[PDB]
């Protein structure tokens, strides 16, 4: 399967990416001193590693895969890999798990790494739910990179030159981080009287970045139309991301 | 579902002092909020609950006693009317539960039955702010 | 109701002194004489389970050693087991085990009595609403109950518009409220234990009193809740780790206007002190906010100095360095951000807390202080522990 | 056999028709030489005959199949123009990613870092390679497998003046194992050695094709002669004009004149005759001379003494 | 005397990367640098253009010293790929260039008519080719009547009319008197416009001249293609009997191998007859002067497929 | 001369960014939305130690957005090998820049605090207009020399590395650690230590910061409370006067432009 010999490529081109190594670094790190001083000073720090996997986990994404689709134009090589014998669909795919795999291990160095500081400076964590919680926690936290990486590819393709699709790929980190529950904090404070207070935990599946803390708390909804919100939110942006590729 | 005024039990506590609420006497003020009732031992104890900020914006309908239509030592729960549209009457000597006294009545004459046979004065609802419920306090448990 | 003389009091002195012998009794029983009666340890009046036990109309009776049970429970009739008439002044009941589900000490109208040093267990079974008071006292000026043991009653020692009495060193456990004060002008209580309870320190329409070194373990709810205090003063409390069972408050000051709150300790509680809107300008200066999952809860937007004559609050989350080396901290604290409010006037930001915009928005606060609402600072906070002999 | 039968197609993209009548046969061992300087009629001919567009009135048979077939792309190379690869990898892993791909054998990538001159820059990123560094690996590339067919987009931009000959002289070796492969250049001369017929097209039309022996004997173009190491220019150069033919000076002592091929014999005997030239060069007319003439014959009027 | 390098030997991590050569440069000529294993080609680039200092050995260019700004508005210098600014437009980004050449303003819009980019100045250099920016770097080079052009490859990825256009254009600048330096890697094809060669490898210059100056001084055969001729007799086998090897083609022609120093004479042996009818000549091109050149230095001859 | 030829390049260059004037746009719409909550609320310290925390924030950024391909960007662009062959000297085409993009920096805040001060004027009634030019006026004339320091930081990041996805990298690392990391690792240093680690020299590390010494001067005639200044706290520990504040930010500038010509002399 050449969705695969396509996937072995971004691996060994992902990891050697210094763009990246820097912020997998930084993750790491500054998930061991969320730890620290979570320890020193487990359902308490593993919301404020939420906070900081809904920070770095878009932006991991978005640094692997602004450049996925116009990186190959720009260079040359998307109009040569598409006379040799493969479709649109599998190289996308193959990007997606070329990519997938790479903040499928950022999460494995990231939590591996502030887990391993949590079981030496708690002294009695009852680690029976350590092993469920950030089982749960590096699950969800490479679902929500993945909807940033199919986000990435739908920008990526869309857009024609490198410098604005990093132009772009910040401004989705900026409308689906910190912008979009911004307006609705505002919504709250501006109207009281009119907003539904029912309405807002259905208005917060439109935002990936919501879903991923609502599944690390645990409400009208159930935890398991969650998962499967998460999984549509993959699933639509992929097909969108393959409605665009084959518009090229 | 705001609009049903709940009646009190002998196991009520107030929301505030926490204290039982139908062994005083005078009027006993309650909310109803439509996600949950809370009631209170007092009127003065309501209207301390309500000038706080949290429940300004709060949609919630108020209800207070009847006492133009019910012996003050034991109200009914019965007729148990809107208290913004209510008559408090401030500074009489009766002993009312928390606060300062607040006799709240409907009909503004026996407001003003109360006040000249005690040497208060009537004031509607809009008219209670917080430099008025420590003022009247002081002079009632006070010296 | 039989009396007292209707038992067989041996006199070890001929000045009204009686000494009853070990060996139990039945029925109510009367003093109307001022008999210094003592007891032997096997002096168990037990009556039947109707009628207050030992009424009380003679004023001067030393009553010590007694063992009292299984009284009356007509709350409405006040079956006690020491009932103390208003003629009955200057009374006192030393030193002795009751157990029945009424009343323990129930005084009215009397002055200058002493109930030292008695153990009352309550009930195990009623719901902690037809139990009755521990030690009820109804406006009495002079009263001193020292070193009591109160379990399991109704709402601990009761005390309705009693003017001028102490509280001194007595442990109340596994009861709804601790101590009760209604309309007690002028009061004091001093090193109080409070243990287990609903809520440890009501403290309701009291003026001008002194509530000091009391301790509070692990009670629900409430810690202190202080309702209409005026010139009140409350230097040295313990307040000890209130779990829920209110999400659980160390002080709760509502419509308290005046009064000095110095040198207090609260501690691992869920919140450390609650302040309303109508409780403002009064002396909070010098306590101890150690351990709390959120010290202050206030919600207004007017300012609100936590510090007179310099000398602030120790708090234990405050990120500060002292340069010059006094007590105080160099940089002001503030407890409460603006999004710290927002949770509390809108309940829905729940769901959004955890967002990262929203720890954008703490640390905007921290960058343009245009935004920061004037809320319940203090400058110059301590930076070690005042509190350094309460924590024995 | 042919390798490429474009029969009669019709290229547009709205209403305007970029490519209007295309009508190419490849042979079987034959060299092709694609070259167009105002439309995308070189650039559409490109993505027609791979997979990349899609014949709107006509059909392409790339091999006797369609040109999306996988049985075809494993048996073509191609090489894009201004490609760069991916920056972080290696030469070789760039190689071995592409070898699996095309279903080559991974006993190939050694060799043909080899046959191209990449042994010794090898295992180095491609982010530090030369412009014609990247060309011997767009070439590999391009190798890997048994192609049938080559399409090189302008193949010798960047390389060394011998590595352009090495790869011409590769290139004509892989002709006679049987692999027709296209050139698509820009620079004529150089290629017209080693192409086998040219498909010189207008704007939007295949002007003509045919090799080099047809198109200069379909269009009557002229002969140029370089004379050098004469005596004196003006002496020659003013005797040209009288004579009917466009002379210039080149230097102190070397001219250059342009015949009319009826001339050229009677031009020859004058040098050799008259005067003492160090030595004679005559120029036929060139790939670069038949194409300004083709753009000639479609509009495309011709610009000042020097103007672009 | 346009250009008299004498005597430099470039160093710089006592690496001698440059070595000996000594390049004087007409002043009408047009001179060609091919360097391919050395880095001969750019730095003797670069010490002309006076931004590199000469160790050890002096260049002199227009006849004053290479950095001075009296002569180094004398110059044009086209480098190898250039994308400018991407945000101005075309007319902008040449008048910026207009007043640091400090030439006349006058001269941009008849530049930008000279070069075939009238249609598309006034328009952002993003949007701009790579012809179109070779097109534009040309434009800056001709700025202020240069007396030294100094081309870079200026033909990479410009469309092949044009490509004939720019030479024209430059012998109508030598015509004018200014001397122009092409440094290329496409030889075959400048070989019909440039003067004199310069083939520098090994950082030692090895052939300069003219190109039947480098024809002399490598002995290599020529084709002397003569169809119509004589009755195809002792005519044929005579220049065997001369020392050659003369193909008897079947169709009324001949094809002598020569040695090119013997080259002229043969001609005449053969045209001096009545017979010759459109002959046709074949001399080596300058691609196989360059491949012996490098091959008389270091240069070994790779394998049958190998590069 | 030729060092405003080539400032009015980089003049016409730096204003067809479309990335500059978006957040040159932000500048204005933020330092109005500072100044009529600071209206609204009247107040006045609070007013000026927020605008200059929100210049800290984005004249570095706008200064490193223009010059951290100034060099690096013209030489793989190939367009700084040909201006050498012109009649120039590295100097001008240094200097140049730095005037060609420190007259955008000195445009960038000329229109972001001055529709600052129109929101004041023309908003808050009774303002005294003397103090209102004096305070806007230091701030103008100190906004543009803590973005002529970040400018000249950004020439010795260009001239340093030598591939322009590498520069970025370096830019973003220097906005990093001089806006929001050294007030934040002088904080860390202070509280671990609680204020014991050094009495004396602490206070002077602020000069190593030219962030803390812009937000310094503009914090000289308006303290008012203290948790606002924050790590500020030690400038009252400073003894040096406003002179020498004003002279260590220009000392600033000229050290680093002397360091960015003597690592452009030998690129
Ligand atoms: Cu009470
Ligand atoms: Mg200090
Ligand atoms: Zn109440």
């Amino acid at each position: 399967n050449q969705v695969w010999n396509i996937a072995r490529k971004e691996l060994s081109d992902g990891l050697r990416n210094r763009w990246l190594l820097a912020i997998s670094l930084l993750f790491a790190v500054l998930a061991v001193g969320i730890a620290w001083l979570g320890a020193a000073a487990i359902p308490a720090t593993i919301a404020s590693l939420a906070s900081l996997a809904t920070f770095l986990m878009p932006l991991i994404a978005l640094l692997l895969a602004y450049d996925a689709i116009v990186g190959e134009d720009e260079g040359g090589t998307l109009m040569l890999l598409l006379t040799y014998p493969l479709g649109r669909g599998q190289i996308l795919l193959g990007k997606f798990v070329g990519h997938g795999l790479i903040l499928a291990l950022a999460v494995l160095i990231g939590f591996g790494c502030a887990a391993l500081a949590i079981a030496l400076l708690v002294e009695g964590v009852e680690l029976g739910m350590l092993f469920w919680a950030f089982g749960r926690f590096m699950i969800s936290s490479t679902l929500l990179g993945w909807v940033f990486l199919a986000f990435a590819y739908v920008l990526s393709g869309k857009v024609n030159e490198k410098s604005s699709a990093a132009g772009l790929a910040l401004g989705v980190w900026f409308l689906f981080v910190l912008v979009f529950d911004l307006v609705l904090l505002a919504l709250l404070v501006l109207s009281e009287g009119k907003f539904n207070p029912e309405l807002l935990p259905w208005l917060l599946l439109l935002n990936p970045t919501d879903i991923y803390r609502l599944i690390n708390l645990s409400l009208p909804v159930p935890a398991a139309v969650l998962w499967l919100c998460l999984l549509a939110w993959i699933g639509v942006s992929l097909l969108l991301a393959y409605a665009i590729f084959r518009r090229r | 579902q705001s609009l049903e005024p709940v009646a009190f039990h002998d196991s009520d506590e107030c929301h505030v002092c926490g204290m039982i609420i139908t062994d005083f006497p005078g009027p006993k003020g309650q909310a109803v909020e439509k996600r949950g009732v809370k009631k209170f031992c007092s009127t003065a104890e309501m209207l301390g609950w309500w000038l706080q900020p949290e429940n300004r914006l709060l949609d919630a309908k108020l209800y207070v006693h009847d006492m133009g239509r019910s012996v003050w030592e034991k109200p009914d729960d019965g007729h148990l009317i809107d208290a913004t549209s209510a008559y408090y009457v401030v500074g009489t000597s009766l002993k009312g539960a928390m606060g300062a006294s607040l006799a709240s009545f409907a009909e503004e004459q026996d407001a003003k039955a109360l006040a000249g046979m005690h040497g208060g004065r009537v004031l509607r609802f809009e008219e209670i702010d917080q430099a008025l419920l420590q003022e009247a306090a002081s002079m009632q448990h006070g010296g | 109701a039989p009396q007292s003389i209707t038992t067989l009091p041996l006199q070890p002195d001929g000045e009204n002194r009686w000494r009853l012998p070990a060996g139990e009794y039945q029925g109510q029983f009367t003093i109307e004489q001022p008999m210094q009666l003592r007891c032997e340890p096997g002096a168990v009046i037990q009556s039947q389970g109707q009628g207050s036990s030992l009424l009380i109309s003679a004023p001067d009776v030393l009553v010590e050693g007694c063992t009292l049970y299984e009284w009356g429970s007509d709350l409405t009739a006040m079956d006690s087991a020491v009932f103390i008439l208003p003629a009955a002044e200057r009374a006192q009941i030393s030193n002795n085990r009751m157990r029945g589900p009424g009343f323990g000490v129930f005084v009215d109208g009397t002055r200058d009595v002493q109930v030292i040093g008695n153990e009352i267990d309550g009930d195990a079974g009623v719901r902690s609403q037809d139990r009755g008071n521990g030690i009820h006292l109804f406006a009495v000026s002079g009263a001193r109950v020292l070193h009591n043991h109160v379990r399991n009653a109704r709402d601990g020692i009761y005390i309705d518009t009693s003017n001028g009495n102490h509280l001194e060193g007595n442990v109340i456990e596994d009861v709804r409220y601790g101590v009760h004060y209604m309309f007690a002008n002028e009061n004091s209580l001093i090193d109080n234990v409070t243990r287990r309870t609903r809520t440890g320190y009501a403290l309701m329409q009291s003026r001008k009193l002194t509530v000091t070194g009391n301790r509070s373990e692990q009670d629900q709810n409430y810690g202190i809740l202080m309702n209409y205090i005026t010139y009140s003063t409350i230097t040295g409390n313990f307040v000890s780790d209130v779990q829920r069972g209110g999400e659980g408050k160390a002080l709760f000051i509502y419509n308290s206007l005046f009064n000095t709150i110095e040198n207090n300790h609260f501690e691992k509680s869920s919140l450390g002190i609650h302040l309303t809107a109508g409780s403002e300008d009064n002396r909070i200066s010098g306590n101890a906010f150690v351990g709390n999952q959120q010290q202050v809860k206030y919600v207004a937007s007017r300012t609100q100095e936590w510090s007179v004559d310099g000398r602030g609050n120790y708090w234990s989350d405050y990120l500060g360095w002292d340069r010059n080396n006094d007590g105080l901290g160099d940089i002001a604290y503030e407890p409460n951000d603006n999004v710290d409010r927002l949770l509390w006037l809108y309940p829905q930001v729940r769901l959004l807390m955890n967002s990262p915009s929203i720890e954008v928005l703490r640390w905007v606060q921290r960058a343009f202080p245009v935004i920061k609402s004037p809320g319940v600072q203090d400058s110059h906070p301590l930076m070690k522990l005042p509190t350094e002999k309460l924590l024995t | 056999m042919n390798a490429v039968e474009i029969q009669g197609v019709s290229q547009r993209y709205g209403s305007m028709t970029v490519l209007h009548d295309l009508n190419l046969n490849l042979g079987e061992g034959e060299v092709l030489g694609l070259f167009g300087h105002n439309g995308a009629g070189k650039t559409t001919s490109m993505k027609l005959i791979l997979g990349l567009l899609s014949p709107s009135e006509g059909q392409v048979k790339v091999l006797g199949r369609a040109p999306n077939d996988p049985q075809v792309r494993r048996q073509l190379g191609y090489l894009p123009e201004n490609v760069t690869f991916y920056p972080q990898l290696s030469g070789r892993e760039t190689l071995r990613h592409f070898a699996r791909l095309k279903g080559a054998a991974l006993t190939q990538v050694d060799e043909l870092l080899e046959q191209v001159g990449l042994a010794h820059a090898a295992d180095r990123r491609v982010k530090t390679y030369s412009k014609g560094m990247r060309q011997r690996l767009g070439l590999a590339q391009a190798l890997l497998g048994e192609p049938r067919l080559l399409l090189l987009d302008e193949p010798t931009v960047g390389l060394d003046p011998i590595a352009t000959q090495d790869l011409y002289l590769l290139i004509d070796r892989l002709r006679q194992r049987g692999t027709s492969i296209i050139l698509c250049s820009h620079v004529l001369p150089g290629v017209e050695a080693h192409i086998n017929r040219a498909a010189i097209l207008a704007k939007g039309c295949l002007q003509a094709v045919g090799s080099l022996s047809q198109l200069r004997a379909e269009a009557g173009l002229p002969v140029r002669i370089r004379a050098s190491g004469i005596s004196e220019r003006d002496s020659w150069l003013q005797r040209w004009t009288d004579a009917g033919h466009s002379a210039r000076g080149l230097s102190e002592s070397s001219i250059e004149v342009v015949a009319v091929n009826g001339h050229k014999l009677v031009l020859l005997r004058q040098l050799l005759g008259e005067g003492e030239p160090e030595d004679i060069e005559i120029h036929q007319p060139s790939l670069e001379d038949l194409y300004r003439y083709y753009m000639e014959r479609a509009g495309d009027v011709r610009a000042q003494e020097g103007r672009l």
